[PDB]
């Protein structure tokens, strides 16, 4: 229950303790799409092939990293809420009955760095929300 | 055969906006023809409803109230008078739009004691026409037009003594008809088609189920007849007064349903208007908690028989009623994002439904073949977050426009065979025999299970599932075999033809001319040519009856958007043949004639009211194959038998038509986001992104504009980025039952609430970015605006 | 038991039937969803020996499908389980008349036989 | 008083262990199932000779649903 | 928007009694998907139930 409170008006959203209850996180997932650098040796980085990532402008690849570190998920989302599934009812309701099983699935949210984050904006440290669904 | 009727499938769409041409949209009738017009206005504005009063006040109005105001104060008022409010009523021609009645109250109770008792007036009639058109959903009506033939060569065009009388007929079938399960045609028999492999019924991936009645306790066919709400009308060229299509549920407790409104100009063209997207149940304890079968419902949609005869002056007549020569007229629900094609549309399904699976290989393939499928795709971004954050293909499309070398894809040499081959890879395969493991073979048990990502059902299981080993194929979109976890048909595949296109663009098997190369530079350069070569096509009689159709979804069909699965047949049509390219060097998918397979008889057929018993199978449609059957109607289309299919009422599919959760949060399948979106740009961020930091208002981005040019140049753009990257949940554009403390909001809230706010959904439109900088947003978004939405 | 005319006029339509638990794939995982047990009783004893089987099978409740004795003279007498049902989730809840996903009960049926071993061989 | 019979049900002689233990038919039952099953001879031939579990394996999971 | 309701009706015979009618039992809420739920308590409904003031003035033959 201690999440958000929606009014008429989309924004701003409330919510209640946000500090300890998240409402809107950083997922791992994402995390993963921006915490490299283009010059990083792997087969895949920041979600894409070395070719790829390679390939494209350093103003492009950076942008697409802010993208990736602009994407909030509902804290709610970060495990099966009761909201899963075709036809699943979702809602108010089913989040209180599965958070019994589930609150051990909640994202944790952990700081976490950035090496090199040049000239995308997105700071040194991070806070990343971890769970499984969340992952990738 | 001399006279013919384009298109020979018309489109209407509902909408709460008057049925009034400016205040109104057009169905496309030239493909492609606005991808990226920043001027479109898809809902009632302000500025059109303050233009629609002043010419109401043309002219003679002005001075009628100067004079009744001489005539008024030789007494010292006051207000009015029946009589006098009765007069200025009826000078501005507004009783089409506003009820009488609410006009004179809007005066009635005004205070007055020159030029300017006319404001006071003009101001209250603004807000009552404001009350009820602000921010109207648009309705897009569908213009029909007289070809002459040898095969059609220019439209008809009438002389003094020439009259062109049209007929229309429809009716609404969806209470009288069948649940929606699934797609009849899964466990149908067939060679296999352009737009469905045999696979999917010979290795009995989605089985077709059995489907019981909708509104089971009325019985009798007599009495069910009830439960078919029908209408008709005639305009002629002579007259232009709108005629209204009205019928009543249930049939002759009764409400009047509008299903249409036609129009006839004086050319001799008929436009057509869908109804005002009203549903309603019997009894209002009666809730529409189905995303398809609700008992005591009925909805306005309406599909049905459009036909006319020419009358020269000489006394030649010219009746238009044959197959060949007649159309059809559907409506469907709003397009919320009109610039946004579906990724395979139902035109595609009238293309695939003449091609026999076994002949795909013996097709030919130019790049404008396989183009539509990728920039298609690319612009699912504006709608769904998957195809903006999560589709490895949109991203390596942005990598080659982001060095101007988009045109490699162009590239049918062997020295870009990898850069083709990873592309299509990707792709899932509609032989749906990619990524299975064959379970018990030989067994009553054997079974093609999916090793990718399954769509589990919401009755959950627990116990541990089965990891996937192979990874999961575009798009990213459920389909029609989304109610069997573990069958490869959960997952949305373009259709048997479309892979077959882009199976050849990969081997290198495909031709492309230089001058498409040379405007390739990026995806957006190529498609604003491409558009240029739907414009100057010669055949506007065929682009105006692929335009009615380029638009409206063409799978997954459980039931769809607009129309269902029977449309992939070649069964419902009775003509169905390739013409020509769009230009003669350039395909872009053709140009057909088509036409429905149609009733001749209209309202009037003995199969108006025909079904199949308790239930309809798979069994009535197999016999339906044969045309002597006593199941052969079933593609003989009667009036509203094309949108019978669709859910009851259509804002519960559409309330369902979002995102399937799976136990990965990433990436999120959504059904048809390009109609109906998913996750959108709302009005809300563009106002934070729209500025560069040097524009000239004092409120920049949000900021003030001090702030705004405080911060580094690097700063500002970033903000702009992280505000261009915020998406919001299209369900959250509307109360659809998760406002206010303790709301339930859930799934079946957002079906009921639907039926109400389908009006108030944002609704997608192009908008500019004059000085985008270095901050990577382009020149066009496609910003979603609602009330909620700013 | 049953008029051909049912069948022959459509009075009453099969309908096609949903797998239950339909989220557990493939059928070597399915046999996780079959609870089964077996045992074997004499005369000479007539010690109780329950039929005792798991749910997930070899979380996993144990399920008693019923117990098995014999007498001296030679009867089998046989019990049936105790009547328990239930999800293995407390928050699954049993809507439906017939299909609930996530549940079990200890209901069964199968196969009785005997060997019978005289004094001469 | 409708007479006394002998009658006895189809069994798979090998029990747990048949190798029809498992059997069904993909996503979906339906009658011609039902119709395949009456040749004895058929891969649906199985519906009738029972395996443990076979008998009450239709009825409503859990009973007290369908008691109820 | 805007729905009418019958509160009551009333009638008097030429000996000057009242007849009071109540309405017709008509409840209704503003929007159809507003379902009364609760016992006492829904919002978005009315009904046609009412109380009030009952008054007269006798005027007879002489002023
Ligand atoms: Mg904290
Ligand atoms: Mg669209």
């Amino acid at each position: 229950s201690c999440q958000a409170v929606y009014t008429p008006e989309d924004f701003p959203i409330p919510s209640w303790w946000a500090a300890n209850l998240p409402v809107h996180v950083l997922p791992l997932a994402r995390y993963n799409k921006f915490k490299d650098s283009q010059s990083a040796d792997l087969p895949e980085i920041n979600g894409m092939t070395h070719s790829i990532a390679q390939g494209m402008s350093e103003e492009t690849f950076e942008h697409l990293r802010l993208e990736q570190f602009s994407q909030r998920l509902d804290w709610l989302h970060t495990a099966d809420l009761g909201f899963v599934g075709y036809h699943a009812e979702g809602g108010y309701t089913n989040g209180l009955i599965q958070m019994v099983s589930q609150w051990k699935n909640m994202a944790m949210v952990m700081a976490r760095p950035v090496e090199n984050p040049g000239s995308s904006g997105i700071p040194n440290v991070v806070y990343v929300a971890y769970s499984q669904a969340d992952k990738d | 055969c001399q006279y013919k009727i384009y298109p020979p499938l018309g489109i209407a769409r509902v909408g709460n906006g008057p049925a009034i041409k400016p205040l109104s949209l057009s169905t496309p009738e030239v493909p492609w023809a606005h991808l990226y017009d920043t001027n479109v206005q898809y809902l009632v504005t302000q500025q059109e409803l303050e233009q629609l009063l002043e010419e109401a006040f043309g002219g003679n109005v002005i001075n009628e109230i100067s004079q009744i105001k001489t005539k008024l104060d030789e007494r010292k008022a006051e207000k009015f008078k029946q009589e006098e409010i009765e007069t200025i009523t009826g000078l501005l021609g507004l009783s089409h739009l506003v009820p009488q009645q609410q006009l004179s109250r809007s005066l009635d109770n005004l205070e007055l004691k020159s030029d300017d008792i006319v404001q006071q007036i003009k101001g209250a009639l603004l807000k009552v026409l404001s009350d009820h058109y602000l921010h109207a959903v648009k309705k897009q009506a569908q213009n029909f037009y007289i070809y002459k033939c040898d095969n059609p060569v220019e439209k008809l065009k009438l002389t003094d003594g020439d009259k062109v009388t049209w007929r229309v007929e429809v009716a609404n079938k969806k209470s009288f008809w069948y649940d929606y399960n699934n797609a009849l045609d899964l466990s149908l028999h067939t060679q296999g088609s352009g737009n469905l492999s045999k696979n999917v019924s010979k290795h009995r991936l989605a089985p077709a189920m059995t489907a019981k009645r909708r509104n089971p306790n009325v019985i009798t066919n007599s009495l069910r007849k009830q439960l078919v709400i029908s209408s008709q009308g005639s305009v002629s060229s002579d007259n232009n007064t709108q005629v209204p299509l009205r019928g009543k549920f249930p049939a002759n407790e009764r409400h009047n349903v509008l299903q249409g409104s036609i129009e006839c100009d004086n050319e001799g063209v008929l436009r057509f208007y869908a109804g005002n997207g009203i549903s309603q149940a019997l009894s209002p304890s009666s809730l529409n908690t189905d995303f398809a079968d609700n008992s005591n419902w009925f909805d306005d949609i309406c599909d049905g028989r459009v036909t006319a005869v020419v009358e020269l002056k000489n006394g030649d007549t010219f009746e238009i009623q044959d197959e060949q020569s007649s159309a059809w007229v559907a409506t469907t629900p709003p397009d919320y994002a009109p610039q946004i094609e579906p990724i395979v549309t139902m035109y595609d399904m009238v293309s695939g439904a003449a091609l026999k699976e076994q002949d795909l290989d013996n097709l030919t393939t130019q790049f404008s073949d396989v183009f539509p499928i990728l920039y298609r795709l690319y612009r699912m971004q504006w709608v769904n977050q998957a195809d903006f954050t999560d589709n490895a293909v949109n991203t390596q499309i942005r990598e080659l426009n982001s060095e101007l070398g988009f045109a490699q894809l162009l590239d049918n040499s062997a020295s870009a065979k990898s850069l083709r081959e990873g592309i299509f890879n990707q792709f899932r395969n509609p032989l749906f025999d990619q990524d299975i493991d064959v379970d018990d073979p030989g067994q009553s048990s054997n079974e093609w299970v999916s090793n990718s990502r399954i769509i589990p059902s919401k009755d959950e299981t627990n116990i541990a599932a089965k990891p996937a080993t192979s990874s999961l194929k575009l798009p990213f979109y459920p389909n029609d075999g989304i109610d069997y976890p573990g069958s490869p048909v959960q997952w949305f595949a373009i259709p048997p033809f479309m892979y077959q296109h882009l199976q050849n663009w990969a081997a290198g098997d495909f031709s492309v001319t230089q001058v498409e190369k040379e405007s390739a530079n990026t995806i957006e350069e190529l498609g604003l040519f491409y558009s240029e070569q739907f414009k100057n096509s010669p055949n506007s009689a065929l682009l105006c009856a692929r335009g009615a159709l380029d638009a409206l979804y063409g799978g997954g069909f459980h039931p769809g958007v607009e129309l269902t699965w029977p449309m992939r047949h070649n069964l419902i049509y009775s003509q169905n043949d390739y013409v020509s390219s769009v230009t003669p060097e350039i395909n872009l998918l053709g140009l057909r004639e088509f036409r429905l397979k149609q009733d001749l008889q209209g309202l009037n057929s003995p199969n108006m009211y025909q079904d199949f018993g308790h239930v309809i199978a798979v069994d009535n449609v197999t016999a339906s194959i044969d045309p002597n059957s006593d199941a052969a109607w079933l593609w003989r289309s009667t009036p509203g038998d094309l949108t019978k299919w669709m859910g009851i009422p259509w804002q519960s599919n559409a309330a369902s038509c979002q995102a399937v959760y799976t136990p990965e949060d990433f990436p999120i399948p959504s059904w048809w986001a390009a109609n109906l979106p998913v996750h959108v740009l709302p009005l809300a961020r563009y106002n934070k992104f729209k500025d560069s930091q040097s524009a000239d208002l004092p409120e920049i981005n949000g900021m003030t504009h001090s702030i705004a040019q405080g911060m580094s140049e690097e700063t500002f753009e970033h903000l702009r980025l992280e505000q261009f990257s915020q998406r919001l949940d299209w369900l959250h554009t509307a109360d659809l039952g998760f406002v206010g403390y303790h709301a339930e909001g859930g799934y079946t809230n957002g079906l009921i609430q639907m039926v109400s706010q389908w009006k108030n959904m944002a609704m997608v439109m192009a908008r500019p970015v004059e000085n985008p900088g270095s901050s990577g947003i382009p020149n066009v978004v496609y910003v979603a605006y609602s009330q909620a939405d700013k």
